[PDB]
């Protein structure tokens, strides 16, 4: 229906995002690990930062399955649709930004061991959008399916 | 924004370059190497790097002239010649063009050299796409412009030389070493600009953009300084006038290039540039190096970018030269003139 | 029908904007940390600025939800839709602008610490835009709720 | 109706115009400021021309919101549409213009300080379009508010 | 309806024409202005030409606006439509040309005072396009409401 | 109706062609003035060449203006459309050819003032194109017109 | 009526062709004349060779115009439309070839001016491409002409 | 109908094919005349290879005319349309090949006119692509006519 | 019906992603194998990571097949279709991320054998998407399906 | 019909394949021929293979002509259509493979003329695609046959 | 009938897939061949990898042909359609991936002819993707069986 498109939107956009993010960050880490094999552990927190975003998004998608029927009212659909969008594209956008910063920051790490935590700060801000979108989306979806009175 | 594209081809060129940069001489090493005067110590620092392979082969505590040239030649084959061949797409092309642009100065000098009559065989190192065993001699024997055009068409991909030859027909390049080289450089820098412009939307140029302009400004002031008090023909582009975003102006470069003394320009230009205008030829030379040395390292902060690999190649030429300069002094137990005096890499 | 699209415009565009903002700004900090590794504290104050735009986009959306039905009306449909647009594209544009200037401005930070507030004078001009959208969106909602009747 | 979309149009076009202005200018200003810290105050005075564009747009938008009907047909819809467009396009166009001149104009500021008033003159000519749009929009608004009527 | 698009046309297109004309000439003007702070008056002349285009546009807009309505005939609608377009795109094209030649012309003021008059003459040729549109737009205005919206 | 669009096509393309021409040629003249500053009287004739198409264009337009009705037919209708087409896009082809040629021909003038008449002669070869387009529109237009209601 | 659009097309596309031929040619000629000014006379024959294309197009138009009437039935229209295209787009394509060779052969003239005629002959070969197209349009037109169903 | 469009598709694709051919070759020839001004007699023949493709084009076109139905059915049109397509694009694709090989071949004549004869064969092997399509085209056309308005 | 197409689209994308990864990763391994073939065994693990997603794709496909209905409605159609998207795109984006990390990681291995395991860990961040995507689709499919006319 | 568009489809795509094939190899051939003068014989054999594919292409077309009825079913139509696509596009891809491989082989030819048989052996592998489509097209064509009226 | 299009799908996508592979690998064999003509045997093994993909498709295609009836239900079509799709696009993705790994590995052959065996193993991993698509299409066809899928 429209709720099935909701499910689609959520599981596609947040993976597509997270995937870029992890990729980007990853490549930067691959450079850093051969230069000093000690910054390995510090490197692990940027790459995986985009990794916790994903696991959130996936949870909303699962939700939506349970909320799914075979054919349902238009009103139940369109809210279901718009919710799934939300966590999906905020997931998408957060996942992207964090990877770009992240990659460049791992080189920063390489020259400045001390400042691993500072690269991290930048990343954490871009996460508010993703985390806030998960929240909102989860609550919407659950409330949405009640078959009218969404 | 960079890394907002998925590339099969960019992934290969970027990793292979990073793989070399690991063993590569750091800023701290060069700082340590000037301090040295001990024959053994120079060996040790170097043994450990990409250049160290060649050093191990024949073990020499005092490094002569020949040894240094042989090591650098060996090192450009693994790093530049090879890489292109296992690279594909737009990324291999960008590497071919940078290598061929360096080749156009070398090959140009060989051709010009035939006119003067000169001895050839092995020619001194530069980054060239294919050795002196392939391309450079085939180009060299044609001194006739007509045959030059035909010989470039055989090379697949094409060299810049095809355009350069069109130009020398209409005599916009004149004769004599100094004027030709100034025009060859003007084209060289022009080709850099066209590439960035096409290339920019998926890998952005930030670090690369600042470095490409600062490089351009330096190259042009240097050409001008050279033709200050040595004679300068005013209607020729021996002032190296080329487009800019306004960091260096055609007017201010022209003033320096002619024989009228225009040292002032350099000082007004600088506000964060190393070269600030001096009366010492030697002190100017030192500064030029350090400026062009900076911002390549900054470019490495970016990754998955056309920006990264370009800045790395141009740093490599400046490192091969630093190795030569330092190594020779320490060998016969002297300290460096230019390298000991510079302290920012 | 139009309620879902109200949602979509807002939750995408304002996330992307903000995301963009964090990204470019981040790139600049990671470059600067190798020259000066003690400029974090001043730099972070641009970074957090872009983050409040999304939280707005999402409150706007959750309202648009309540304002839809299923009887429909062109007139009511059009106000929920027209509401989303305002915040999405202002968010998106404030965000784009703010990260470009930000990026350029951490270089500014590197060479001239003392006039750091001047970079900020330029940034705060983009955030006016988000207010302009927010204000209008909020009002638009108050009309919008009637439960799709002409 | 089409009136609410009048709003929607205004906030997308004029936000994007100003964004572009600040972004472009930003980069020129930040660059120059490191070569010379004393042109800050001069340099900002361009940037603020595109920033007040959005604020004249905000006046038109807020006005239309309170005047929005509870039933609206073609006659209201469209004249509110047209008003929105008007601030929308001047904000769009001018914002764009200010940032290109402003940018080149820092080069003016830098080498000659006292031809700062000459830069202004160029910038003042793009501002003409800003006025023209806001005026038409107000005239449109006044006629516009009538309610119903096909 | 088409009345509404009629007003809309006239005010949008002419303002782009103008906006662009001002931006483009600006880049050239700023550049010259620092090398010669005596040629300020000459430099001023290309830019201010494109400001005048907008004002002819603006007269048609206001005229057309009084005659605006969806409750009115097809004849009024369509007459407003042809009128809008006519001044709208001829105006755009006069601004484009004024603005390119405007940039280009800056070298001619500076090096050759005497042949500054050639630049001005080229611009003058590009103003015919506006007139050509304006003239037409008026007559059309005259059919809607007698004696050019008396 | 279909008549308003004839009126429009005509005035829009012919204006845009004449602009392109004029602009491109202008650029050339301005370079040529500082290259040889006595070719003034020669320079002037290329630019103004483009824009004399508009005067025949004005004629067809004023005819079509008076000929608009409340409604028209399809069959009659389309002859008005198709007539507008002819002048505009022809005018466009004539203008484009002349402006590229224009620019190129002033380089000719610059180095050799002896081949000045030969440059002109190229422009007039592309001007004939424009001539024929007016003609072909004229035949169509004549039959289509019949004042109110066609 | 759709026949009007066959007439419109024929004169547009062909004229565009001639234009394209002149544009390209022009730039090559003007360069050749500064290099060698005694080759003027030869140069001038190629350019004016493009635009004899225009003359075949005009005849096609004129014939159809007079047979058109004000009301056509559908089927007569569609045959006329299709006639117009054949010449139109062959014309445009003939202009491309005539212009490219046009450019190249005047620069060839400069270096060796003996096979200037051989250059010219290639251009004449490309005039067949228009001819066969032009030809069919006549045949088409004669049979199509009846008006109000064949 | 769609049959008149048949005539059209053929005449256009094959024109385009042959222009390509002539264009590309032509630039080669023009290069070759200053290297060798005596092998022109040979160079000319590659051009005509691509020129014979159109002469085949016309027979189809003429064919479709004669077979045009009374009002035509939807099915009758498509056979004719499809035939126009067959020949046109087989001509375009053969036509493309002949200019590229042609170019490399003319420089081929210039250096070694003894193995110019090898070049002639390769050039003839591209003419077969055009022939198979011309054959097919015949067949489609012939089918249309049998059991009139097929 | 509409379920079968689901099966189809799903297994294709995930293959596409995985193919891409397998290539990416392979090119990096093939260069390294002629520079050090002592790492064959370690290298084999990154390349193979991509494709194990694809064996989950096959499982989902077969299950859906067994549950197919003869005729389906739109609403029900959309869930079976949509389910195929879920796995397909989580696949597509994961497979891509992995292959970039995979090529970059062979350099890591090459200089530092011991931190092979640190490369492996980046890759496992993308396997999460694959699993969860598979899970979700399974559910959407199960509900829609009830066998023979869903 | 859809049979006719099937005819077109086969002969047009396979002609393009060979066109590009013939071209690509041709350029290489011309080069090799003016530096060697005994590898002409070898050369001849790569090009001629891509001429034979089209002949297979021609056959499917003809077959489809005969199966094309008068007022057939869409159901009939699709089998004839689908058949055509299959030889055309397999032809097209087979063609790309023959020239790219081919071209590189002329340089291969130059240094090693004894490994002539080796270059052949690669080229043969592309013939599989042609077999694969041609065979299937045949079976489809035969069955599709059902005379006039379905 | 949709089975016909099934056959069709498979033959376009896989043919494209193979061509890309074949093209890439062959260019690498030619390079190697200049050096060593004793490595003939080793080089053939990379190229042949792409061609075998299409032979799995041939099986599937021929199957579908024989299964075609003129009594097929909509559900029968879709199964054949969905199956064809699966191998075409699996075929696409495998073929491409083999061509990248294949080309590079022939260069590996060139440097170390002892490690020809390493390249084999790398290639077989891209083959797996090709199997999992083939598999599902075969299974689907074969299970569905309604008197051998009519």
């Amino acid at each position: 229906f429209f709720g099935a498109i909701g499910c689609a939107s959520a599981i596609i956009f947040t993976s597509l995002g997270a995937a870029y993010g992890t990729a980007k960050s990853g490549v930067g880490i691959c450079a850093t690990c051969v230069l000093r094999p000690d910054l390995l552990f510090k490197n692990i927190v940027p790459v995986i930062m985009a990794g916790i975003i994903a696991i959130y998004g996936l949870v909303v998608s699962v939700l939506v399955c349970y909320s799914l029927g075979q054919k349902q009212a238009l009103y139940t659909g369109f809210i279901q649709l718009g919710a799934g969008l939300s966590v999906g594209l905020s997931g998408l956008a957060a996942g992207f930004a964090i990877g770009i910063v992240g990659d460049a920051g791992v080189r920063g790490s390489s020259q400045q061991p001390r400042l691993f935590v500072g690269m991290i700060l930048i990343l954490i801000f871009a996460e508010v959008l993703g985390l806030y979108g998960l929240i909102v989306a989860l609550l919407l979806n659950s409330r949405a399916t009640q078959d009218v009175v969404c | 924004m960079e890394g907002v594209y998925f590339n099969i081809d960019n992934g290969f060129i970027e990793g292979v370059v990073r793989g070399y940069r690991n063993g590569l001489l750091s800023n701290n090493q060069y700082i340590n190497l000037t301090q040295c005067d001990t024959l053994e110590d120079l060996k040790l620092q170097l043994s450990s790097t990409d250049y160290g392979n060649f050093l191990s082969s024949v073990s020499s505590e005092s490094l002569t002239t020949s040894l240094i040239q042989e090591y650098a030649s060996s090192k450009l084959y693994h790093e530049f010649n090879y890489i292109r061949d296992q690279s594909s797409g737009s990324t291999r092309k960008f590497m071919d063009y940078i290598t061929y642009g360096y080749m156009i100065d070398n090959v140009a000098l060989m051709i010009t050299g035939t006119i003067h009559d000169r001895d050839k065989g092995e020619i001194l190192q530069r980054c060239h796409p294919l050795g002196w065993f392939d391309t450079l001699p085939t180009l060299s024997v044609a001194t006739d412009l007509e045959s030059l055009y035909e010989t470039v068409l055989v090379d697949t991909p094409l060299a810049p030389y095809f355009k350069n030859c069109f130009d020398t027909a209409e005599e916009l390049d004149d004769m004599n070493i100094e004027i030709i080289r100034n025009k060859l450089y003007k084209a060289y820098l022009e080709d850099f600009y066209n590439f960035v412009t096409e290339e920019i939307p998926e890998p952005a140029k930030e670090c690369m953009q600042t470095l490409l302009g600062f490089e351009a400004d330096r190259r042009s002031i240097n050409i001008a300084l050279n033709s200050l008090q040595s004679s300068d023909i005013d209607p020729d582009l021996k002032s190296d006038l080329l487009p800019n975003i306004g960091k260096l102006y055609p007017l201010a470069t022209f003033h320096l290039a002619q024989a009228q003394d225009f040292e002032g320009v350099r000082a007004a230009l600088a506000n964060v540039y190393e070269y600030r205008g001096f009366l010492e030829t030697g002190n100017l030379e030192d500064h030029f190096y350090q400026l062009e040395m900076e911002l390549c390292r900054d470019a490495f902060t970016q990754q998955f970018a056309i920006s990264t690999v370009w800045a790395w190649m141009k740093s490599k030429e400046q490192e091969v030269r630093n190795i030569t300069w330092i190594a020779e002094c320490i060998a016969q137990n002297q300290r460096e003139r230019i390298n000991n005096y510079i302290s920012v890499y």
